[PDB]
RNA sequence: AUUCCGGUUGAUCCUGCCGGAGGCCACUGCUAUGGGGGUCCGACUAAGCCAUGCGAGUCAAGGGGGCGUCCCUUCUGGGACGCCACCGGCGGACGGCUCAGUAACACGUCGGUAACCUACCCUCGGGAGGGGGAUAACCCCGGGAAACUGGGGCUAAUCCCCCAUAGGCCUGGGGUACUGGAAGGUCCCCAGGCCGAAAGGGAGCCGUAAGGCUCCGCCCGAGGAUGGGCCGGCGGCCGAUUAGGUAGUUGGUGGGGUAACGGCCCACCAAGCCGAAGAUCGGUACGGGCCGUGAGAGCGGGAGCCCGGAGAUGGACACUGAGACACGGGUCCAGGCCCUACGGGGCGCAGCAGGCGCGAAACCUCCGCAAUGCGGGAAACCGCGACGGGGGGACCCCCAGUGCCGUGCCUCUGGCACGGCUUUUCCGGAGUGUAAAAAGCUCCGGGAAUAAGGGCUGGGCAAGGCCGGUGGCAGCCGCCGCGGUAAUACCGGCGGCCC
């Protein structure tokens, strides 16, 4: 699988950066959230503990998938802004 | 409304000047009473979330507003129902960007970028004028706000004139009379968003509204209602327009 | 884990069957019904605490424990017409109590009850009521027969001895050996006769402790039930209810029953499969057919208890058919095969040219059909419900 | 009044048993290997719509009419039904065979991807054919002219290998 | 596709009606592999009757209490911290449901209010001074079968009440500053009266204290905004086997009442008002945007989505409030039904599910506040059967499957025999998806394997001059017509046609 970044936009009001990307992968299953996060973190040299993947979406007859992710500069701001379910789903915190 | 006022608003019944997807959901935001009217304003939440795109959901949009990030006419507004209307100014000082709200060529509201120097003035059309206790004069503006002047100055102000006001201090700094040769911008009707110079004024009996004729840049003449003509300068505009 | 044993009361008309249960419950039901006859079978649960309170020092005579959680009494009409109800009560219950009045001797209903008990091999103990009918008898509130006997003269004692001797002789030509509870030592071939008084509670404690004790002597291993297995029970009646539709009252005796569990019930033509919607539970110490107190809704119940099940499509349920819990299609097929080995005890014969009769339950319909057939009257249609257009 | 109800996109014959119409339609059905009559009728309706739009615009005048006229011509010659110099009159000489030639099934057969029409249908339905980098599984899809030459075997398909036994038999013809 | 075809005679040409052939809606026989999208599913008869659960709350930064945990000194206590109810504030008049009534200013459209009300919100101009009072919570004793409810003790507030000042309203006499097409309006000066405000309250830092500095708040006036009330011109059903109707009825003068104009209601004075261009009375019906059909001109319908109206078992009537004569608030009558210890006390699903009844005719007693919104809150947040997510269903529309290739044989369309290929669909796994799931989508392993019916077969009208039964019987037949022992028309087999 190969990752291509399409747009990176800054948000000073919230305090994060928003990343849109595509993954090209003929003959392979849809990439996992762990693999995408690791690759994305390495390409961007970004701390992994404050990075959330909003979604990874596949299409009908395509060889590529589209993904959307967000990066927060501070852990407290991340815990304050994002909903609980997206943090549980991405393995950042543990369920109750 | 069998017994009392309405508090809800369906998407399909929303005003026709908003940029909004009418079939995506059921409800829309019913705006609070405030400065402008329903036909010429939009709630602040849609400006934050749908237009500029600084938020994805309404919940995080309300977190931005409650921290004091948006200024309308230089004043902090926290209410997500607050209406923003024609000729208002939207400022985000943290990102350092300013906008003016204007109607489109098809009648919808858009944000037009402007400079910081021009962002401190707001033009206000004089909608009415009356006498108030102590024999003072009260001027009632097109957006609903009021101002007081002494009896000495009463002959410098008439209805349909435009006052350039400095915000947020609300101090007068210019008066633009309505007369032949004035530069106008149209805010409603079939000729909305066209601009030009005044050529003629006509009047009618028994309370029918009066009509004006306007010449544009290319030399074409078109008519409109007098109250739809907003004065913006002497022979050139004093503010930036698209 | 031991379930409450099921006791069926049998006897003849006007022999104090309902009165004994009323005195045990300390509530009045015998005066409620019209005509003095009870035509509806019911199930009542008696907690062990009131059993212990009623009993006394007598529990120390027998080397056992009172660990029985409680008792599950079943009432039964004694009228001639309600034969099927008596048969169901005799077959279903584990223990039986035959109540026979000493004065009148024997009646054909008593013989039929004994025949049914023999057919369904149900052990039982004999009771004797109407003791106060003997002249020169003092009455005292809730004292055992051992305490009461010393308060009487010789004439009453000898009359009682003669009457019980005649009764024992009667059982003898019915091929059964009988002896008094305090006058016998064997408890595998000899029954026990308890002289009781429903109106004044004489000898109730002896009968209660005997019922508690005899349960663990004949067969006790059948009283052990796994508390996690599938539910298994039987249908007691089918009746219409206001707001719930066609519901069935059942007695669960195997496994555990929870809400939304799929069940299998033998219908009239074939098995029916449905999902439980409402589980309703009677108040403790209250007759199920007499809702004096408000029923308590319950998510799940554990054997053994009498509960009302409200589920869709139960209007073709057969009284007396078993109910089996089945969570999987293979379990459903096994339950269907088990139901296929079940007989319809009573079948109505319709002549297509006859009268129309409607009742509120299936048992009343069966009794009415039998009584009409006894007089050579054809029956066009029989069903449950109100008289429609 | 009443809210919207979605309507059928094809029209049925006015009389079900007319000998000449049955003969003509049977010829078409056998040649192009369609599944049922309604499929055929679908395409017929498309043609009629085009004709009905041309008849209306020949008799109109004004500013909107000219816009719609050029829009009709552009849409027709984007689909590959008209040459790039055609005029409005040439719309009235189109036939049903012109539309049936634009189906993805017919085009896959003519390019040599398959030996037969039925084989082409299956090739499409099982997902061995790609159009402009994207897999399409509808045999009735109408192919635009601009994308006709980017029609190939899917890059993950078994047939995307010159040594596959079934591909070789297809090349043999 | 701006269309015809069968039927009156021994044969013919007409008039005229009936039938066939098309579309859409409701019910229904037989038969069914898959996915996607949508404004579909107790409207027609009963606006009939309903067990149980849920469908409207929220504020600890308005106020005194109870309980618990820690810290300081503690004989006490003072602190912080978290829970719980009560007093107090705002909301419950919106949202949801149904179509009984109504032929009317109910609705659509253009205008009017100089004849009117408006809590929440916005701008400008001002104000916050001095006193008093009870009571829930809590303690003592209770009454009654319950529903409910009594007396005594003590306490607080952004709770209640006074006094002042600002302010409002009415009438008479002057002046001419404002808007407007036009002043019973606004503004200024006298004069006689009537009514009559407010919480400097709460939180946090600097404060040694003194006191600031923000945050949220209280009252009055002028205007706007929002939501409404009222009025006018015009527009849209059927009946003459309904021809005259009206007497507060039509207008005038003087009042009352209303937020406001008005016979809206009174007292007095007149004789008007409507009508064959259809009054009055009777029938049927909620209105519109729209929907079905047709080449068009037309003809028919108005359940579902949006905007307006009306109702909460039938009929009348009030309290609180900015707004109600109030679906989950009150009173009476009529009519049903339920609980009592017999003295009394309660309830109407035309909300979501569920049940009975009626019928030809209509679903789960499910999961969630993650999205869209609303109410409350300084905020974080909390609640919502609205709304969102699934479950059952031949509701509507769109895209697919039930194999394909080569070589032979055959009755050559098709069927069979060999050899090969693919996996939409089917079975088992990993990922992604989702509030959590389920579907869907991308991969991996197995394998042509798991998948065709209904109607018709004399003419109209596409398709048999074949065989066996029955014998004016049984049966068919939209129409014309078949069947009387040699039936292309009935029943069955084998063929064939349409979808
Ligand atoms: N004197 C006396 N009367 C009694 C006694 N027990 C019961 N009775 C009376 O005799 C009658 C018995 O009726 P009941 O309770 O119906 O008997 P049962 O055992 O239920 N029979 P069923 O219901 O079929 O008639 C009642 O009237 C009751 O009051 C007793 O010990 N002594
Ligand atoms: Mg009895
Ligand atoms: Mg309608
Ligand atoms: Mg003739
Ligand atoms: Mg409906
Ligand atoms: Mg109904
Ligand atoms: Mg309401
Ligand atoms: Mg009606
Ligand atoms: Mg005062
Ligand atoms: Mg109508
Ligand atoms: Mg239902
Ligand atoms: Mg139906
Ligand atoms: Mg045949
Ligand atoms: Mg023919």
């Amino acid at each position: 699988m190969e990752i291509k970044i399409t747009e990176v936009k800054e948000n000073k009001l919230i305090g994060r950066k928003e990343i849109y990307f595509e993954i090209y992968h003929p003959g392979e299953p849809t990439p996992s959230r762990k693999d995408v996060k690791g690759k994305l973190v390495a390409m961007l040299d970004l701390n992994p503990e404050t990075t959330v993947i909003q979604y990874i979406r596949s299409y009908f007859g395509s060889y590529k998938s589209k993904g959307y992710a967000k990066y927060y500069y501070d852990k407290d701001r991340m815990l304050y802004i994002e909903p609980e379910y997206i943090l549980i789903r991405d393995g950042i915190i543990e369920k109750k | 409304a069998r017994k009392g006022p309405k508090r809800h608003l369906k998407r399909l019944a929303a005003p026709t000047s908003w940029y909004i997807e009418r079939k995506a959901y059921k409800w829309a935001v019913r705006p609070r009473p405030g400065p402008h009217n329903m036909r010429t304003s939009i709630p602040l939440l849609y400006i934050v979330r749908d237009y500029l795109g600084y938020a994805k959901t309404a919940r995080e949009a309300r977190k931005i507003l409650n921290e004091g990030k948006f200024l309308v006419d230089g004043r902090v507004r926290k209410d997500y129902k607050f209406p923003v209307g024609i000729m208002d100014v939207v400022s985000i000082p943290e990102t350092g960007e300013h906008y003016r709200v204007l109607p489109n060529r098809i009648g919808k509201l858009i944000l037009h970028p402007i400079s910081e120097e021009e962002a401190n003035i707001k033009p206000l059309r004089i909608r009415n004028k009356r006498m108030v206790k102590g024999a003072k004069i009260q001027l009632n503006f097109h957006d609903g706000t009021n101002h007081l002047i002494p009896l000495s100055e009463k002959d410098n102000y008439f209805t349909s004139y435009t006052v350039l006001m400095k915000v947020p201090e609300r101090e007068i700094l210019e008066v633009l009379p309505f007369e032949k040769g004035a530069y106008v911008f149209v805010t409603q009707g079939k000729n909305v968003a066209r601009k030009g110079r005044i050529v003629e004024i006509k009047k009618f009996p028994m309370g029918w509204p009066d009509v004006v004729t306007i010449e544009d840049e290319e030399g074409e003449l078109f008519d409109t209602l007098k109250e739809y003509a907003f004065v913006v300068g002497r022979d050139k505009p004093r503010i930036s327009l698209p | 884990r031991i379930r409450q044993p099921i006791i069926a009361v049998l006897g003849h008309v006007d022999h104090g069957k309902t009165t004994l249960l009323d005195r045990i419950r300390k509530t009045n039901v015998a005066a409620k019904e019209a005509g003095g006859i009870t035509q509806h079978i019911g199930a009542t649960e008696v907690p062990i605490e009131v059993v212990k309170k009623i009993a006394g020092p007598l529990i120390k005579l027998w080397k056992a424990e009172i660990k029985l959680p409680g008792l599950l009494f079943i009432d039964t009409p004694g009228h001639e017409a309600f034969t099927s109800l008596r048969a169901r009560g005799g077959s279903l219950a584990d223990l039986a109590v035959l109540v026979v009045d000493i004065n009148e001797g024997f009646q054909p209903q008593t013989i039929e009850s004994i025949e049914i008990l023999r057919k369904y091999r149900t052990p039982f103990v004999v009771a004797a009521n109407k003791i106060d009918r003997i002249k020169g008898w003092v009455i005292e509130e809730d004292e055992p027969f051992l305490m009461n006997i010393k308060k009487q003269d010789q004439r009453a004692v000898q009359e009682l001895e003669t009457k019980l001797w005649e009764l024992i002789g009667k059982f003898y030509e019915f091929g059964f050996q009988a002896n008094r509870f305090d006058r016998v030592q064997n408890f595998t071939r000899e029954l026990a006769i308890v002289p009781i008084s429903a109106k004044y509670g004489i000898g109730i404690a002896e009968l209660l402790v005997l019922i508690a004790g005899l349960s663990q002597r004949y067969l006790e291993e059948k009283l052990k039930i796994e508390v996690e297995g599938p539910a298994r029970g039987t249908i007691l009646e089918v009746r219409e209810e206001p707001g719930l539709g066609h519901t069935i009252d059942v007695i669960i005796y195997d496994g555990t029953l929870h809400k939304d569990d799929t069940i299998v019930v033998g219908g009239k033509d074939k098995a029916i499969v449905t999902k439980i919607r409402a589980l309703l539970k009677p108040k403790p110490l209250d007759e199920i057919r007499d809702p004096r107190f408000r029923f308590d809704y319950v998510d799940e119940v554990t054997a053994a208890a009498g509960v009302k099940i409200a589920a869709p499509g139960l209007e073709e349920a057969l009284a007396g058919s078993p109910v089996i819990a089945a969570p999987t299609p293979e379990d459903v097929e096994k339950a269907k095969q088990e139901i296929l080995e079940q007989i319809e005890r009573v079948v109505i014969s319709t002549d297509k040219v006859g009268v129309i009769v409607k009742a509120d339950t299936l048992g009343s319909l069966e009794a009415l059909s039998k009584e009409l057939q006894e007089k050579e009257i054809p029956i066009r249609k029989a069903d449950v419900g109100n008289v429609s257009k | 009044g009443d809210p919207k109800r979605q309507r059928k996109k094809y029209e049925t014959p006015p009389h079900p048993w007319i000998k000449e119409r049955l003969d003509r339609e049977r010829v078409l059905m056998d040649k192009y290997e369609l599944k049922n009559k309604k499929e055929l009728w679908k395409h017929e309706t498309q043609l009629k719509n085009f004709r009905r739009r041309a008849r209306r615009l020949l008799a109109a005048r004004g500013k909107q009419a000219e816009i719609e006229r050029e829009q009709l011509l552009a849409r027709l010659k984007r689909l590959g039904l008209l040459p790039e110099d055609a005029v409005l009159d040439d719309v009235l000489s189109l036939t049903i065979e012109d539309i049936l030639e634009r189906r993805l099934q017919t085009i896959v057969y003519k390019k040599g991807l398959a030996r037969t029409m039925r084989q082409a249908r299956q090739l499409i339905v099982h997902g061995h054919i790609e159009v402009n980098g994207q897999i399409i599984r509808s045999p009735s899809y109408l192919v635009l002219k601009e994308e006709e030459d980017t029609i190939t075997y899917a890059r993950t398909s078994p047939f995307a290998n010159p040594q596959h036994p079934e591909r070789m038999m297809i090349e043999k013809a």
